[PDB]
């Protein structure tokens, strides 16, 4: 359920050109917001 | 060209409604929360009455403020009778209790999308009409199960054939736990104590040749599969028990989709009757019973009264539900940063459903047959 | 071309309504597009109800399918032949009729 | 053919078919008539007529209803010989086998 | 072409500000949906 996603803390966006919802995680957002190999979180 | 395209399409009919018509609505205010509460009162003598105020007539507290309760046993009532001596110091000290009923309202909805290309270059030019007809009909269908699922789940009167007590107990392996004529009359007897009133009056009898007279009964909703078992059902006198509908059609009025009557029940067949599929016992050597999905399939027999289904409508104007549709046709209406061309459409159906099951004395008896 | 093709539209909630346009209440893409199926079993169908929430969005997507029906037409015939000598010299004079 | 076997067609076929062509015949003021339910014309070869005639209901009574037992009550179909359960029996000279 | 994305079993998310279109992958989304080091695939 979508509320479980929000209650967990993860956000969500809308996939327009085919698909449903992808859910943004905290690490993923940091992973997603990386320019070079020295801007992504430590784990990855 | 290799074939001729016939225009008229084959469209499936909509399953006739059978449960939504029997419910009554209770309006729920907007500005306040999403729950409705009730205070059901119980009789003093009923065993449901539990209370701390219980001082014995000739003595101290005994933690029983219901006198003899509902014992109905001649070996008990005289002892617990409120006998009083000449000196009226203390007595039974009866108490009273009220029951809290809670009802919830949930949200459900649909949506589907289509591109302009699909509507334009399609073999059939009536695609839009077929989609909306199929969509709204399904919303009508889904609403029905919402009601029926709750009614099946909530039923105080749940009789089990034979010596069974739970769904897992039922099996067709040995002596198949099936509906007996003895079982059906007891459900009426249990229903005869109170709640469910007599849906219909007794049939006096009309001047004919084959017509028979039936007693006042209450509608019992049954799946199509179990109908055969009710048909070939021997009475105590080895005669028929399933009085056919035709044998009292002339005399009394008829309820929709009627097949017949047993004792204090008029049989009603519903095409869309949910069942406990694959919830019985493991089918090791299933003796040709249609009830087989991994395990034996359990079928219900439902008899709804007239005070056991309070459907709560949030803003529904005297209806079990309203459907709220939203059509965004492809074109300018759907032009945005996402699609700056507008080659997308959207239709969504939203609704609000909730039930209460007040006075839960509906009858739901199981059966594993066919 | 001796073939008549028809179009039968299945109901939405039938198991024949297999379509890829399926999104669940969690926003993911599911396989079964005909939600809740045709299965009249209350052991599963409560789970697959179109439960929306206050948030709303791209959840509970459904599709629609249609089926083709094709006919056919065949030729059939027969004949008989008689000789002149049969009719004139026959005992009956209404044999032709 | 068996009585439950015949009605097992009816219940399944009731779950889909076209309605009961004929209506439900009510009771008449006569002295020998019976009452038959709504039926759909069943077509049968004359060879099986005897089998239906000496047909036993589950309660060891007569199952076939001779058509004259509801002649005055309702309307008779062409070639009708009688009715069984939810089927009015229609005999056809040219039925196959 | 955008149709080639869907043919690859791939969904795509639009960008409001300056991207136009960002293609979103199921491994990426599963990577992207992650609170901490626990919820990333064995490949990472």
């Amino acid at each position: 359920d979508v509320d479980a996603i929000l209650a967990d803390g993860k956000q969500a966006v809308a996939v327009k050109h085919g698909g449903g919802l992808v859910v943004v995680g905290e690490l993923g957002a940091q992973v997603l917001a990386a320019k070079d190999v020295s801007e992504l979180p430590d784990g990855v | 060209r290799l074939d001729y395209y016939y225009k008229k399409a084959l469209v499936d009919a909509a399953k006739e409604m059978y449960f939504g018509q029997l419910a009554e609505v209770t309006n729920m205010p907007k500005n306040m929360g999403k729950q409705i509460k009730l205070y059901h009162y119980v009789p003093l003598l009923d065993d449901r009455n539990v209370n701390d105020q219980g001082i014995d007539a000739a003595g101290a507290t005994i933690a029983n403020g219901n006198l003899y309760g509902s014992s109905k046993d001649i070996g008990t009532i005289p002892s617990k009778l409120p006998a009083l001596t000449e000196n009226g110091g203390r007595v039974n000290r009866v108490g009273f209790t009220r029951i809290q009923l809670i009802g919830s309202i949930k949200k459900f909805g649909f949506f589907y999308e289509w591109t302009q290309e699909a509507m334009d270059f399609d073999t059939d030019e009536e695609l839009d009409s077929h989609l909306i007809q199929e969509a709204v009909k399904g919303a009508n269908e889904i609403t029905e199960d919402q009601l029926q699922i709750d009614l099946l789940n909530g039923a105080g009167v749940v009789r089990y054939p034979g010596a069974a007590t739970s769904n897992a107990d039922m099996t067709g392996e040995g002596t198949a736990t099936v509906v007996t004529y003895e079982g059906l009359v007891k459900m009426g007897i249990t229903l005869n104590d109170n709640l469910c009133p007599m849906q219909t009056k007794l049939i006096a009898g009309s001047l004919m040749t084959d017509t028979r007279t039936i007693q006042g009964a209450r509608a019992l909703y049954i799946g199509s599969e179990l109908e055969l078992q009710l048909r070939k059902m021997k009475d105590p006198f080895d005669n028929a028990a399933f009085i056919p509908v035709q044998q009292y059609a002339d005399a009394g009025n008829l309820l929709k989709g009627e097949i017949g009557s047993i004792a204090s029940f008029r049989v009603i067949v519903v095409p869309k009757m949910l069942k406990w599929a694959g919830a019985g016992a493991t089918v090791t050597t299933n003796p040709g019973y249609y009830a087989t999905s991994g395990k034996y399939d359990v079928f219900p027999m439902l008899c709804v009264g007239s005070g056991s289904f309070t459907t709560i409508g949030f803003q529904t104007d005297g209806k079990t539900v309203k459907f709220t549709t939203y059509t965004k046709k492809p074109g300018i209406e759907t032009v945005s940063y996402a699609d700056p061309y507008g080659e997308m459409g959207l239709t969504s159906i939203k609704w609000y459903y909730g039930s209460l099951i007040l006075r839960p004395e509906w009858i739901a008896l199981f059966k594993t047959v066919a």
